[PDB]
C-alpha cells in the first residue's frame, strides 16, 4: 500500500503539468475566430505595415511562436507517455494487493 | 516510552499523501514520532 | 451592436441570476412568456422570428435542487432549456473537487453552451461572470472555467462579481482554503473584481431600509440594481455613455491590482424617501461613508488610488461637478501622490426601475460608484491570518490531497498572496 | 441520482428502521400500501432518494433489514407499516449470536453475509448514482455489533467512494441490559474507526433524561424513545430532498466536520423538544430553537460537552427562516462560549438552510458537533474491560468460536491510542 | 396587530423562491421612453 | 425597552401576586384565555413591560412563582387566572420550610436557587433592555422570608446596575401568628439593607383597619386585602406604562427618593377609598384626593406619621386632571403642617401624572412616603427579639442547620445601627 | 557633554530601570547585546568592544530581585558590577538599612559610581530612584545621599520616589519609615517626584482600559515621564531645556523641591480612532484633577510654579493659545507673585511605543510639572497616620532594637509639622 499511496502523488502531479501545456499552447496559438482576435494583437497590425513600408523589412516574430510550440506539443508526447505508464503499475500494484 | 506525535505524525502523513485511515495508521507503524522532550580578540 | 454572456456559476449563481433577469425583464417589458406586450433588450435578450426573446445566460451548478426550482418556476418558459447545466454530484465547500475530479466531465458541455450564444452575438462587449469562493462549483469549477475561457478568447473582457467571506460570520469552516486557492489562478484570468460581502449588505438594509429580518432575495435584489446601472449605459441613451472597456481603462492603474469597491446610493425606505429631499449632492456623500461600503473595509483606513462615477436618472451635467467640488476639499478622504484627477463620470438618462416585492423605494436619481483602494488590502490580511493557524496544523487537507491533485499548489497559493498584500503597500506609500 | 440504502442490523436497528421508515413515510405522504396521498408536487419530486418505483405508482424502501433472529422480521412484517417492505430484502438467521459479539462476527454472520451482499449489490446496481449507504445498529448487541461490523467491512472494499454513515448505540455505564457488552464495545469501535466514514453516538441512557426531564412523558417506551433519533436521521438528509435557500448534503458536513480521517464521532441534537404544558407558553422564534441546540441537557450523547472543547459544530435548519437570525445566533454563542471552542479552527460553526418544515411543525434544526469531550465515553468502556479482562472472565465464550487472544490486545491498544489522540488534541496550542 | 398575528397559523408550505417571485402585472412594465431608434 | 420580571414567593408571595397579575390582566384588556379583548390601541402599546409575546395572539407573563411547599400552587393554578402562568415558571420543592429562616436559606435553599436563578436568567436575556426586578414575599414566613432574601443576594451580584424593589410584608405586633417571627424578621431585614434600592413596607395590621373603617366591610378576608396591594402595585409603575403629561419611571421616583443608601423603607398608600354606601353621593376630585392621602387612616403601614417627620414623600396621580391644583394642594399641606417635614430638604413632595385612569375608575392616585416613624416598627422587633434570644428560646431549631450563633448577635448589631443613625436625622 | 547615571535603590528603582532602559536601548537603536547595526553619551558609555554600556548601578539588598536581571534578556547588556547586590535586607526597617546592614555595602556603591563618574567629562545631575515604604529604598538611600552630598557639593540630583498610597498600602509599617525618610530629600536634594501608585492605578484603569495590569504597566509610564524629562537632552528642538534650568523654574524656597508630574495623551489604540487631538486638546488633560499622578486636588490649592514638556509634532503658535487659554478660566488659580508660572519646553522627536506595551503611537504629546500647594494635605494624612502609631509606642521596639535613639522619631514628626506650615503660610496671599 506505501508505493501505491506514495504513486498518488506522483501520478497527480503529471496531469497539471500536461493540463499547463494544453492552456499554454493555445495562447500561444490564439483565438479560435480571427473576428474574436481581430485587434493589435495579430500580425497584420497598422504598426507592422507601416513598417513594411520600407524594402526589406518584415518580422521573424512568425517563426518564434513555431518554436514555442515545437517543444510545448513535444514535451506533452513525451508526458502523455509517462502517464500512461504509471497508471500501468498503478493497477497492477493494487491487483496483486487483492491477491496478498 | 514517551506518547507518540498525533499532530506533527498527521501532518507528515499529509505531507506524504496518505489520506485513508488505513494508511494513516500504517505511516504511524512505519514513522513513529514520539516526543522525546517529555523529559581571542584583542580591543580595548 | 452591445451584448453581454452571463455565466453564472453555483447555487449564488443562480439565485443571483434569479434575481437579475428579474429585474431585466420589468426593465424591457418581456412578459414571463417571453413577449413584448427599440433594440434596447439586445444587450441581454435575443430575438426569434416570432418576436420571442431568450436571455443570453448560463446557469450552471453541480447539483440539481437549486436549479430546479428554476425549470418549475414562473419563468419556465423564458429560458432555453439547454441553457441550464446540472451535474449529478457537488462539490460541498471543496475547490478540489470541483476543479480536479467533477469540473472535467462537465467542462466541455458547458464550453461549448457557451460556444453557441457568442456565435450568435455579433459584436460581444464583455463577459459576465457571477460567482462565490465560499462554495466549492462557484471557487473550483469557475477557476476551471475562467483558465480555459482565456485560452478560447485572449482579449474579450471577463468581470468578477463575487461573494467574500465575511469578515465575522461563516456559512463555512474550509471555506479559507477555497478562497486562497482561488484567487491565486483567477488573478491571471481575470479584469475586474466586485467581491461583496453579506455582511456588509446586512449592515446597510437594516439599518437603512428597515428590514429586520432580510432574506437572501433582498440581498439579491441590492446586486441587481449594481450590476443594471454598470451595463445602463450600453442599453439607454445618455449624456456621457460608458462601457465596459472605459471604466475597465480608469480603474486600474497596474494589472496586478484589479479589485475595485462598488457602492450605491440611495437605498432608502419610502417612509424615508417621503420626507426626506434627495438632491445630487445627498446621494454622492452617502456613497463615501463607511457604513454604506459593502466590504467591510474602511476607505479612512486606506488612500483611494481611482475613481469610477456612474450617475443615473434625473442628474444635469451643472450639478456633478459641484459635488465633485465638494467631495474633492475635504481631508478625511484621501488620494495617492500619484493621482490628482482620479474621476470618471458617466450620465445617464432613464431612473431606474422598481420591482414590486422589493425594498427600495421610486426614487429619481442615484449614483453608483467603483473606488478602487488599498483599504481592501487589509481584507486578504484577515484571511491569511486564518488561513495560515489553520495550514499549521495541516487540517482538513486530507480531503484535498486524498480527492486527487497536489500539496504543493497549497504553499504556492499562500505566498502569492503575501506579494498581493505586499504589492498594495507600494501604492500606500508616497514618494 | 443521489439515492441512499437503508442498512438495518439487529433487533436494536430492526426497530429503528420500521420507526424511521415510519416518519419519512408520513412526510412524503406514503399510506401503508405504499401510494401517495400527498397533496403538494414538492412532496413527490426527490422521493427516489429513499424509494424505489414499483408498478401501479408503488414505491418500495431502499431497504435492507438483517437479524440473526427469526422472530423479530414476524414482529416488524406485523406492523402497521408491515406490508409496504418489499418481502425479499428481509434477511434473517435460524440461528442467534446471543449477545456474544465473536459468534456474529466470524461463526454465524459468515453465512448471512453473503445473502445480504447479493440484496444490498442489487439495490446497489439498480439506481444510477448512489450518495451512499447509511446503517443503524447497538454496540450490546450480537448480530448489529456483531456481523454488522462484519458487514461494514466487507462493502468498503468493494464501493470505496461511497459514503458510510451509522447512527451507532454504545453502550451507557450508568444503565445496561447486559454483562458481555464492553467486549462487544471494544472489539467494535476499532473496526468501527478503521471502516466508517461518520459516526453517530445515540445512547439510550442519554434520551432517558430528555422523556424524563424535557418532555415529561410518564410512560416513555421504545417508540418515544425512537422517535426522537427518527427525527434526528431525518434531519441530516433533509436538505437533500427539499430546496432550500442553504442547500447541504451528506458530503458536505462529512467534508467539514472532519478534520483528520480518525476523528468521526459526532454527538447530535434537536432543538423542538417541548412537553405539553409548554406548548401553550412559549413562541417559536430562532433564538429559542438555538437555545435548546447548545444546553447540554438536549444531547442524546452520554457526555458533557461543558468537560471538552467543541472541535467543529454543524447545524441543518428546517423551516422558511430570516437567514440574518440565523447567522446571528451562530456567531453569539460563538464568542459567549469561547473556551468552549478549539483557536485553531476559527468560525467552527457551518450553517444550511432547508425551506420545507417538519410535516405537522413550523420551526426545526438539527445539530452535528465533534467535540473531544466524548473521550469521557470511550474511557468509561476502558473502565470496565480492562476490569474484566484481568480475570479472563467470559473468554471461554469466545476463545471457543476460534479467535486468538491477541486480538482483545490489539483493540485495547488502539482504542487507547485513539484516546491518547483526541486527547492531545485537547491540549494544543494554535500558536 | 390582529394581521401580524392572524397571518401566522397558516399551511403556508411552499419554496420561498415561489412565494417570492409571481407573475407582474403588464400595468408595471418599463415604458422605456429614453431610446435609441427613430 | 423597559421590562419587570416579577418575582413571587411564599404563600403571601403567590398569592397576592395572582392578584397583582388579575389588576394589570383586568386593565390591559386580556381576556384569561391569554388573548387581547380590550378596546383601545393604548392598552397595547407597552405590554412587553409585563406580558411577553407568544404566537397566536397570546401573552405570558414573566413571572417567576417559587414555593417549597407545593400545596399553595395549586390553588393558584386553580384561580379565575390560573390559565396564564406557564408551568415551566413554577419550580417547586416537596418539603416546607415549617417557618424557619435558616431552612429556606441554608440547607434547602441552595437546592432550590439554582433552578431559580435559570429561569430568571432565560427571562434576563429575553426582553432587551430590562428596568428592574420585583419581588413579593413575607418576613414572617421560611421560604419568601429565607428562600426568597437568596435570590436577593444572588440577583443583586448578577445585575447590580437594574434597580430593585420589594413589596414585602411587614408583621404586625398587635396581630401575631407565628412565634419564630421575630427571628426570620431579625434575619431578613438585616439582608434587606445592603441589598435592595426601595422596600415598600406592606402590613396586615393597618389592612384590617381600612377596610373596617374606610370601606365598611363588615367580613373583609384575605382576598380583598389582597386587592389593595395589587392595586398600589400598579401605581407605582402607571406612568412607566402609559403617556401623561409628567412621565415617570422606577428610576426618577428612586433617585428622587433615596438621599442616602441605607434609608430605603417606604410607606405606600392608595387614595380612591370609600364604603359601597357612597357610591354616589361623593365628589371624585383632586383636592378630596389629597386630602385622603394625609391622613394616618388611610395608612397600610403600622405606624402613626404623626410621630415622625417625613424626609420624602411623592404622590403618583393618575388620570386626567388639570395640574395647577395638585402644586397648591402639595404646597398648601407643606405649608400647613411645616413641623412635620423635615427642614434640610425643601420641595419634599414628588409629583408624576399619567394621563390613564386605572378600569372603573375615573381617577387615582398613588402615595409613597419615607417618614421616620417607620423607625417605630423597627425598634420593636427588637423588643421582641431581645425578649427571645437573652433565654436562648426556641434556638435549637436554628442551630441545627448549620447556622452559627454569631449571626443573631450582628444582626441585632446592624439594625441597632441603622435605628441609631434613623433617630439621627429626625434631630 | 551631558551624561546621566542612575542609581536605582531597593526593589522599586531595579524594576524602574528594567522599564527605562529596555524604552532608552530602543529609544536610541542598540541590541540587547549592547552594540547598533552621539545621542547617547547621556545613558551609554562606549567601550573596547565596541559596545555601549549603560551609565547605571542596581544597589539592593536580596539577591533574587536582581538576579533576574543577571538572567533575562539584558544579562549581556550589562557590567556585572553594576549590578550590586546585598545578602540580606531591611525588611521594611528603617533603622536596619541606615544603622546596621547598609554600612557593610556603602563603600562598595561609590566605588562603582565614582568609576563611571570618571569615565564622563562633564556631569548635570544624578537621576536616581526610590520608594518611601520598604527599608532598603528609604534608609539606605537616606545615607548615601548624606555622603553623595559632600562627595558632590555642586551636581543635582533629582528624586523620583513613590509616595505610599493614601488608601492602599502593602504593608503596615510604612509610615514610620516615610517620616524618617523626608529629612533626607528635604536637606539632601534638589528635586523630588513622589507619587503614590493608586492614582497611576486609576489612570490606567478609566483611560487605558486596562482592568487588570501589573507592576510592569505602571512602570511602562514611569520611564515615558522621564523620557520626557530627558528628551532635550538626548536630541535636538525648537527649545531645549536642561534639568538645571527645570530645577531654576519651579523651586520657589530652599525648603520646597516637590513638583508633581502628568503626562497627556495616555490613551488606547481604540480610543485613539475616534479622537483627533490636539495641541488645545492635550493641554487641558494635564489641568483636569482626574489625570493628576498624585492624590491631591489641585484645585483646593492654587498654582506656585509649573514646568510645561511639549514633545512630537507641535508649534510654539499653538502652545500660546494654548497657554492663553489656560489663564481665562477661573477654575485654575495662581498665587499672586507668579504674573508668569510656566517653562514651555519643545522637542522634535515624538515619545516611542514599545511592543506588548500600553500606549498608543501620538504624534504629539506632553509632560507637565507644577508646584502647587495642593500636596500639602498629603503630608496632614500621614502626620495623623503616623500620629495615631506613635503615642501607643506600636513597632518602636524593632527600630530601637536596631540602634536609633527614640528622639529621632520625635525631631522627624517635628520637621514635617514645619514643612506642612510653611506650605499653608505661603498659599496665603499678602494682598
Ligand atoms: N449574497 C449571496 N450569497 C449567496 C447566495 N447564495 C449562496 N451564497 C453564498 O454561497 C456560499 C456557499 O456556496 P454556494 O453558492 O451556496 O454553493 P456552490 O457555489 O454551488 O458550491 P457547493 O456548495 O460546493 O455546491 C454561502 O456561504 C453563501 O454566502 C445568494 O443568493 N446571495
Ligand atoms: N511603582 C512601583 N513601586 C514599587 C516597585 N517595587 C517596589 N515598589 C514599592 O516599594 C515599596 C517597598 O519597597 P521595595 O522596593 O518593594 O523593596 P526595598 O525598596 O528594597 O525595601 P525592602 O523591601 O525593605 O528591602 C512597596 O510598597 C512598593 O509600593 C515597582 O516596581 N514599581
Ligand atoms: N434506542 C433503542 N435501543 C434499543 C431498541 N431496541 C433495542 N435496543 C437496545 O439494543 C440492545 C439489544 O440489542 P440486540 O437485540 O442484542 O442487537 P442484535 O444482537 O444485533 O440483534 C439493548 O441494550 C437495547 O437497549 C430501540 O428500539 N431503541
Ligand atoms: N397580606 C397577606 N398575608 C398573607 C396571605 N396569606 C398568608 N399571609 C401571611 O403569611 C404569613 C405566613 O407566611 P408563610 O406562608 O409561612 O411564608 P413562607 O414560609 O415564606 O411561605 C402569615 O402570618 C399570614 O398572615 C395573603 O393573602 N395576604
Ligand atoms: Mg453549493
Ligand atoms: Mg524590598
Amino acid at each position: 500500500t506505501m508505493t501505491l499511496g506514495l504513486m498518488r502523488g506522483t501520478i497527480h502531479r503529471c496531469m497539471k503539468f500536461n493540463q499547463e501545456m494544453y492552456v499554454t499552447r493555445g495562447i500561444i496559438k490564439g483565438p479560435l475566430l480571427k473576428r474574436n482576435l481581430e485587434a493589435r494583437e495579430k500580425l497584420n497590425r497598422p504598426l507592422v505595415r507601416m513598417y513594411q513600408r520600407h524594402v526589406g523589412t518584415q518580422l521573424p516574430e512568425a517563426t518564434r511562436l513555431a518554436q514555442g510550440t515545437d517543444l510545448l506539443t513535444r514535451h506533452n508526447l513525451h508526458m502523455e507517455k509517462n502517464l500512461k505508464e504509471l497508471r500501468t503499475t498503478h493497477d497492477n500494484l493494487a491487483w496483486g494487493l487483492n491477491c496478498k | 516510552e514517551l506518547t507518540r506525535n498525533y499532530i506533527a505524525m498527521n501532518r507528515g502523513a499529509v505531507k506524504a499523501g496518505l489520506v485513508t485511515a488505513r494508511e494513516n495508521m500504517l505511516y504511524r507503524e512505519l514513522n513513529d514520532i514520539r516526543i522525546n522532550d517529555q523529559e581571542n580578540m584583542t580591543f580595548g | 451592436m452591445r451584448e453581454c454572456i452571463s455565466i453564472h456559476v453555483g447555487q449564488a449563481g443562480v439565485q443571483i441570476g434569479n434575481a437579475c433577469w428579474e429585474l431585466y425583464c420589468l426593465e424591457h417589458g418581456i412578459q414571463p412568456d417571453g413577449q413584448m406586450p427599440d433594440d434596447s433588450f439586445n444587450t441581454f435578450f435575443s430575438e426569434t422570428g416570432a418576436g420571442k426573446h431568450v436571455p443570453r445566460a448560463v446557469f450552471v451548478d453541480l447539483e440539481p435542487t437549486v436549479v430546479d426550482e428554476v425549470r418549475t418556476g414562473t419563468y419556465r418558459q423564458l429560458f432555453h432549456p439547454e441553457q441550464l447545466i446540472t451535474g449529478k454530484e457537488d462539490a460541498a465547500n471543496n475547490y478540489a473537487r470541483g476543479h480536479y475530479t467533477i469540473g472535467k466531465e462537465i467542462v466541455d458541455l458547458v464550453l461549448d453552451r457557451i460556444r453557441k450564444l457568442a456565435d450568435l452575438c455579433t459584436g460581444l462587449q464583455g463577459f459576465l461572470i457571477f460567482h462565490s469562493f465560499g462554495g466549492g462549483t462557484g471557487s473550483g469549477f469557475a477557476s476551471l472555467l475562467m483558465e480555459r475561457l482565456s485560452v478560447d478568447y485572449g482579449k474579450k473582457s471577463k468581470l468578477e462579481f463575487a461573494i467574500y467571506p465575511a469578515p465575522q460570520v461563516s456559512t463555512a469552516v474550509v471555506e479559507p482554503y477555497n478562497s486562497i486557492l482561488t484567487t491565486h489562478t483567477t488573478l491571471e484570468h481575470s479584469d475586474c473584481a466586485f467581491m461583496v460581502d453579506n455582511e456588509a449588505i446586512y449592515d446597510i438594509c437594516r439599518r437603512n431600509l428597515d428590514i429586520e429580518r432580510p432574506t437572501y432575495t433582498n440581498l439579491n435584489r441590492l446586486i441587481g440594481q449594481i450590476v443594471s446601472s454598470i451595463t445602463a449605459s450600453l442599453r439607454f441613451d445618455g449624456a456621457l455613455n460608458v462601457d465596459l472597456t472605459e471604466f475597465q481603462t480608469n480603474l486600474v492603474p497596474y494589472p496586478r491590482i484589479h479589485f475595485p469597491l462598488a457602492t450605491y446610493a440611495p437605498v432608502i425606505s419610502a417612509e424615508k424617501a417621503y420626507h426626506e429631499q434627495l438632491s445630487v449632492a445627498e446621494i454622492t456623500n452617502a456613497c463615501f461613508e463607511p457604513a454604506n461600503q459593502m466590504v467591510k473595509c474602511d476607505p479612512r483606513h486606506g488612500k483611494y488610488m481611482a475613481c469610477c462615477m456612474l450617475y443615473r436618472g434625473d442628474v444635469v451635467p451643472k450639478d456633478v461637478n459641484a459635488a465633485i467640488a465638494t467631495i474633492k476639499t475635504k481631508r478625511t478622504i484621501q488620494f495617492v501622490d500619484w493621482c490628482p484627477t482620479g474621476f470618471k463620470v458617466g450620465i445617464n438618462y432613464q431612473p431606474p426601475t422598481v420591482v414590486p416585492g422589493g425594498d427600495l423605494a421610486k426614487v429619481q436619481r442615484a449614483v453608483c460608484m467603483l473606488s478602487n483602494t488599498t483599504a481592501i488590502a487589509e481584507a486578504w490580511a484577515r484571511l491569511d491570518h486564518k488561513f495560515d493557524l489553520m495550514y499549521a496544523k495541516r487540517a482538513f487537507v486530507h480531503w484535498y490531497v486524498g480527492e486527487g491533485m497536489e500539496e504543493g499548489e497549497f504553499s504556492e497559493a499562500r505566498e502569492d498572496l503575501a506579494a498581493l498584500e505586499k504589492d498594495y503597500e507600494e501604492v500606500g506609500v508616497d514618494s | 441520482m443521489r439515492e441512499i440504502v437503508h442498512l438495518q442490523a439487529g433487533q436494536c436497528g430492526n426497530q429503528i428502521g420500521a420507526k424511521f421508515w415510519e416518519v419519512i413515510s408520513d412526510e412524503h405522504g406514503i399510506d401503508p400500501t405504499g401510494t401517495y396521498h400527498g397533496d403538494s408536487d414538492l412532496q413527490l419530486e426527490r422521493i427516489n432518494v429513499y424509494y424505489n418505483e414499483a408498478t401501479g405508482g408503488k414505491y418500495v424502501p431502499r431497504a435492507v433489514l438483517v437479524d440473526l433472529e427469526p422472530g423479530t422480521m414476524d414482529s416488524v412484517r406485523s406492523g402497521p407499516f408491515g406490508q409496504i417492505f418489499r418481502p425479499d430484502n428481509f434477511v434473517f438467521g435460524q440461528s442467534g449470536a446471543g449477545n456474544n459479539w465473536a459468534k456474529g462476527h466470524y461463526t454465524e454472520g459468515a453465512e448471512l453475509v453473503d445473502s445480504v451482499l447479493d440484496v444490498v449489490r442489487k439495490e446497489a446496481e439498480s439506481c444510477d448514482c448512489l450518495q451512499g449507504f447509511q446503517l443503524t445498529h447497538s454496540l450490546g448487541g450480537g448480530t448489529g455489533s456483531g456481523m454488522g461490523t462484519l458487514l461494514i467491512s466487507k462493502i468498503r472494499e468493494e464501493y470505496p467512494d461511497r459514503i458510510m454513515n451509522t447512527f451507532s448505540v454504545v453502550p451507557s455505564p450508568k444503565v445496561s441490559d447486559t454483562v458481555v457488552e464492553p467486549y462487544n464495545a471494544t472489539l467494535s469501535v476499532h473496526q468501527l474507526v478503521e471502516n466508517t466514514d461518520e459516526t453517530y453516538c445515540i445512547d439510550n441512557e442519554a434520551l432517558y433524561d430528555i422523556c424524563f426531564r424535557t418532555l415529561k412523558l410518564t410512560t416513555p417506551t421504545y417508540g418515544d424513545l425512537n422517535h426522537l433519533v427518527s427525527a434526528t436521521m431525518s434531519g441530516v438528509t433533509t436538505c437533500l430532498r427539499f430546496p432550500g435557500q442553504l442547500n447541504a448534503d451528506l458530503r458536505k458536513l462529512a467534508v467539514n466536520m472532519v478534520p483528520f480521517p480518525r476523528l468521526h464521532f459526532f454527538m447530535p441534537g434537536f432543538a423542538p423538544l417541548t412537553s405539553r404544558g409548554s406548548q401553550q407558553y412559549r413562541a417559536l422564534t430562532v433564538p429559542e430553537l438555538t437555545q435548546q441546540m447548545f444546553d447540554a441537557k438536549n444531547m442524546m450523547a452520554a457526555c458533557d460537552p461543558r468537560h471538552g472543547r467543541y472541535l467543529t459544530v454543524a447545524a441543518v435548519f428546517r423551516g422558511r427562516m430570516s437567514m440574518k437570525e440565523v447567522d446571528e445566533q451562530m456567531l453569539n454563542v460563538q464568542n459567549k462560549n469561547s473556551s468552549y471552542f478549539v483557536e485553531w479552527i476559527p468560525n467552527n460553526v457551518k450553517t444550511a438552510v432547508c425551506d420545507i418544515p417538519p410535516r405537522g411543525l413550523k420551526m426545526s434544526a438539527t445539530f452535528i458537533g465533534n467535540s473531544t469531550a466524548i473521550q469521557e465515553l470511550f474511557k468509561r468502556i476502558s473502565e470496565q474491560f480492562t476490569a474484566m479482562f484481568r480475570r479472563k472472565a467470559f473468554l471461554h465464550w469466545y476463545t471457543g468460536e476460534g479467535m486468538d487472544e491477541m486480538e482483545f490486545t490489539e483493540a485495547e491498544s488502539n482504542m487507547n491510542d485513539l484516546v491518547s489522540e483526541y486527547q492531545q488534541y485537547q491540549d494544543a496550542t494554535a500558536e | 396587530l390582529q394581521q401580524k398575528w392572524l397571518a401566522s397559523k397558516t399551511s403556508l408550505k411552499e419554496s420561498i423562491y415561489t412565494t417570492s417571485y409571481p407573475r407582474l402585472p403588464v400595468c408595471a412594465m418599463s415604458r422605456r421612453e429614453h431610446a435609441i431608434p427613430v
